[PDB]
């Protein structure tokens, strides 16, 4: 009385394959990030310049509102937001 | 042939009463498959008969948890763990095992009180 | 109670692959050689390979672009549409692929113990299937120690593992 | 992004915050920065290193 | 896929026919289970056919396999039926219902499976 | 009587798979459960994925250049063209991979069967091959009912069932 | 003179696949027809499958962009590094899959040899195992070719291939 | 992957805690097997702890099982143990390791391999 | 309780002589696997004890062709063909066929002349 | 491919060499198998040798195992051969042929299969 | 060795004549593989030794239908439903079972009346 066989698990993860679609496992590697922490960090230690209310033309040309900015010399990365309202003042075409 | 007759009960329910229904077949539902392949609609006036029940034990997506069901072979029943406002209309029985699927049948009216 | 034929064991911590047995002299589960360094070893490269395949990317941010380059616009998005459906198409397509045949390594790898064993004890065995092998004797511990390595030398048991032929 | 700034470490960031880059892809953003996996539109890629997890 | 849309009809005589059809929302119409089901007012619900569009040809009701065409457009994403022979009997509603696993028709006697679409509409009327 | 170690059955219509037989009681085909819903299911899964994976073409329809313009015209080709080697490739090599899995997945299939029946019938079969299983007793409809189905009890035939035993 | 449980011939040399024997009359290595036509053109279509798959690279050689062309640039770098990391990717996984995939095939292919062989033999073998096949009789060279070809009509054998019988 | 990087600390007094870390360098830290080894002066090296940072848990070494935590950060690409209780024990060095294979553990008497990278850094002294 | 004890030894030894130290353990090296998990380290003062040898037989990458080894069971040595002026130091074994590993042990010091 | 182009030759003196060589038009031409025939003024055809160019090396027919030289370059998608200590023996035409499947040659027992394609040229005059 | 011999015809033939050739072996076309390998080519002055037949029974692309064969073991035909204008020249038989493939032999010649 020698029996074969494999474990089973308290696993509630599932995968799915070309003939199954749902098909729980004893094990797996989640290969795909689908989470964030909603907050802007540094990138290997170093902090980000974060513009804000600035845009990049806003930045570079030094619109006043965001004049703090000058005083950011590195960064990790570079941050504005989704619709500045600190960019170019006097409006033109920014070639 | 594809016959699960509902039994017609002159059965008001007022709201907050249990209430169930039931069907008689002439041959079975289980299918080779192992499954048996029981469903169970309700029509309301003007409306199209949603599904409630799609396995015999299963309440599907569409429906509260309030429905449920149950049976084996020829038998077959649904539950109601409670009567609310929701509940008003015809239910028919439905039989998948075969080419002609099942006559919905003359349907089981539930009236409330 | 059952094997593989069936289903996995709840009771078995040490191992993808093992066996259960009850004996004269004991009854439990363990993990053996087809898991360490097999199947652990074929999946670990499986694992390492799936991760190393992907470019790490140090690529572009995003683009911008003006009111008179919407057919730059397009092609931009057009590639990254069309990078995008590749990619997801690769990286779904390698999952499915690499879960079916894992999956399918697996039942290979239980097999493979199924036809080890059967190897040595059909000859001597009373009956197979259900993921178990009877025995024509009564077993002990060291029965047990000697299947499951892959010592289970026949020929000093079946001369006693003969029930069935006493009574044909 | 109009994420805060905060007392954090990533080695890649979306849009939508921080994320850490241990996992091959991403299903977070399309547009990121830093040290990143790739972004795909699949919603979940889990790959299979174990049994099918069905008792006997 | 998640709604089926489908139109009535106007009073036909008897000697003409019906033309009943649903349009299908959403994608993978093709390997949908598409069937008819009618209902005369006061009475329950019966077949009138099953459709897997384009993977093989209809399996009519009995009562109506010398009386009805059901037929698909995979294209126009449209599951239509022509009554013929109408003796005006009883009609009111038609409905386009779709299946749920929908799987792939070689065999028939393979389940019909749960309808988890239902649709409204086509109110026929006729003399 | 040969059956898939030779070919199919032209005889048989409501099958994928099926069995052929004759005995006391009668003459046929027919199909069981490893089709319905075992090889029709994951042929339709299969047949559903290759469909969904791919994404409607909701995209450019195609883009004029300038005289001036050859680079950007040409990356636009280099851009369709590879994109169009890659799809082609992958459009062909799914469709030959899956083909490939298709057919061996329906041999498996058949032979599932064979081994299944097999099982049942071994202990008491005369012959295993060709397809064809042939028995030690003589069949009625019963027999071959239970051998589809999986409830060839074989113990409740194997008694009578031992002409080669009889005769050794 | 074990098989291919434990490895390949160095003996055999036009060999994909073959036997080796040694018998009454003689003692050598040959090949057979699961390597001639077989193993070889299923191989044969693959190799060329993999040659026909790739489009001869009559593209853009290179460009060069200006200084206010960096996003052009970008875009173009980004398009090459994509087609390479897919090119590079789907290359390799070819290669990948099909590599193990011949190597299964080559090992399907010698168990299919095995099978063959024990379907002829096991009735009055002696053994099987490692590779190799005993006899409950003793072969000559004809022995030796009917097994081969798969003329092995072993009720022709197995009436004087009975030793374990006589003992038993 | 090629080099482990490691930092120490001043004087720790009984009752408190040391804090040692490695950041590894290059690529698939995830499946690397790192490893805390000891030393105190004039002594040989001994186990601390074992861990594979995105596959499971931490498996300490039987003397510290009490005493120590060993975790890790799989994407600052950094182990870390912490030492707690201190009774100033002979400390000096600890090490941060990597294995060869570096296996999946899901079994924990797999082989450990060999030490293919073993950093230096982590001088502690302790009261 | 995984113990493969060093030999100590008195042995200076003048370069181009050849040298050899050994362990003893308490159970044996050889895992289920069939391999022997013995591994050979060098420790040099201030520095970490780099791996010379990574299975009984066989050399590292990291190490000159003069190191090499032997052994079965619980008896293992580690081998040099000839002494050089970058071996000086005490060398350390390990087994890696349990979750404790072995204890690195005492250590065997070389010494030059 | 679907196409072999092959040149001939002025005089060649005996003791000296004649050099034949074709061209095979398309792709694929690595693997395919191509053989060299000839045939003397008022004569049948006959075997010279055979060639998969980048699988292996050739095969020689046995009366020109000592006599000849057959070879062929991949990249240039020629196939040559050259005949050695010339006897000046009826020579007149040589043929470039491609046969059909081209197997792999791994074994020289295999089929040599059809000749699809079967050049001309090669005229060459002997003293 | 691999010698398949052509039967000389004195056989000059009329448009609209049916006609056939044949050539006899020293050993069979029958290989291992269970085909026969057995061609036809016909040359004609100043032409390459065309392909018209590339299996026993199986006329190639390359030439009408009036062409076709028959044969087995040694023996082997080459038949024509209708000499035609086409039709003029030395049919060569083949054998591809071996290394040294058939000697052509020395063809039969198909002359006009
Ligand atoms: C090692 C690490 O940093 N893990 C973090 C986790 O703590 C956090 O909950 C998650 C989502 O915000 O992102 C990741
Ligand atoms: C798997 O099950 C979950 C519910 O736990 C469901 O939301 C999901 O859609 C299922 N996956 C598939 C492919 O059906
Ligand atoms: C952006 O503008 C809003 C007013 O619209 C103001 O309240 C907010 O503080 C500003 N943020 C920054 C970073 O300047």
């Amino acid at each position: 009385t020698i029996c074969i066989g494999y474990h089973a698990n308290n696993s509630t993860d599932t995968v799915d394959t070309v003939l199954e679609k749902n098909v729980t496992v004893t094990h797996s590697v989640n290969l795909l990030e689908d989470s964030h922490n909603g907050k802007l960090c540094l990138l290997k230690g170093i902090a980000p310049l974060q513009l804000g209310n600035c845009s990049v033309a806003g930045w570079i040309l030094g619109n006043p509102e965001c004049e703090l900015l000058i005083s950011k010399e590195s960064w990790s990365y570079i941050v504005e937001t989704p619709n500045p309202e600190n960019g170019t003042c006097y409006p033109g075409y920014f070639a | 042939d594809i016959v699960l007759t509902q039994t017609p009960l002159s059965l008001p329910v007022s709201l907050g009463d249990q209430a169930s229904i039931s069907c008689r077949s002439s041959q079975s539902l289980v299918h080779s498959d192992g499954n048996t392949y029981l469903h169970w609609y309700l029509q309301k006036p003007g409306q199209s008969p949603k599904l409630l029940i799609y396995k015999v034990s299963n309440r599907f997506s569409g429906v509260p948890d309030r429905f449920s069901g149950s049976g084996s072979g020829t038998d077959f029943t649904l539950k109601i763990s409670r009567v609310e406002a929701e509940d008003l209309g015809v239910y028919f029985c439905s039989q998948s095992t075969h080419v002609p699927p099942l006559t919905f049948g003359a349907g089981t009216k539930l009236e409330l009180k | 109670i059952a094997g593989f034929i069936e289903g996995g064991w709840t009771g078995m911590v040490d191992g993808w692959y093992g066996y259960h047995h009850q004996n004269e002299q004991g009854s439990g589960y363990a993990a053996d050689q087809k898991s360490t360094q097999n199947a652990i070893n074929g999946i670990t490269n499986k694992v390492n390979s799936v991760i190393e395949k992907m470019n790490t990317q140090f690529t572009a941010v995003g683009k911008e672009f003006n009111k008179l380059e919407r057919r730059m616009e397009n092609l931009n998005k057009k590639v990254d549409d069309g990078f995008l459906d590749i990619w997801t198409y690769n990286a779904e397509l390698l999952v499915l692929l690499e879960n079916e045949r894992t999956l399918d390594f697996h039942d290979s790898n239980v097999k493979n113990l199924y036809e080890k064993v059967k190897s040595q004890l059909k000859n001597n065995a009373k009956e197979i299937g259900n993921g178990c092998f009877e025995f024509y004797h009564k077993c002990n511990n060291e029965c047990m120690e000697s299947v499951k390595n892959g010592t289970y030398d026949y020929p000093k048991y079946s001369e006693e593992s003969k029930l069935n032929r006493e009574k044909i | 992004s109009n994420a805060p700034m905060d007392e954090c470490d990533a080695k890649c960031q979306t849009p939508q915050g921080a994320i850490n880059s241990s996992l091959p892809f991403q299903n977070v953003h399309p547009v990121t920065i830093g040290e990143c996996p790739k972004y795909v539109r699949s919603a979940k890629l889990r790959m299979v290193t174990g049994l099918r997890n069905i008792p006997s | 896929q998640v709604q089926l849309v489908q139109s009535g009809a106007e009073v036909k005589k008897p000697g003409s026919s019906v033309k009943v059809s649903c349009k299908a929302s959403g994608g993978t119409f093709r390997t949908f289970g598409i069937s008819w089901v009618r209902q005369a007012p006061g009475q329950g619900l019966e077949w009138m056919g099953w459709i897997i569009p384009i993977i093989g040809t209809p399996n009519y009701a009995q009562k109506f396999q010398g009386r009805v065409i059901i037929t698909a457009d995979e294209s126009s994403n449209t599951a239509y039926m022509e009554l013929n022979s109408l003796k005006s009997e009883d009609t009111a509603v038609y409905y386009c219902a779709k299946e749920g696993r929908a799987l792939l028709r070689y065999f028939d006697w393979l389940p019909l499976d749960a309808f988890d679409i239902w649709g409204q509409g086509t109110m026929v009327t006729v003399s």
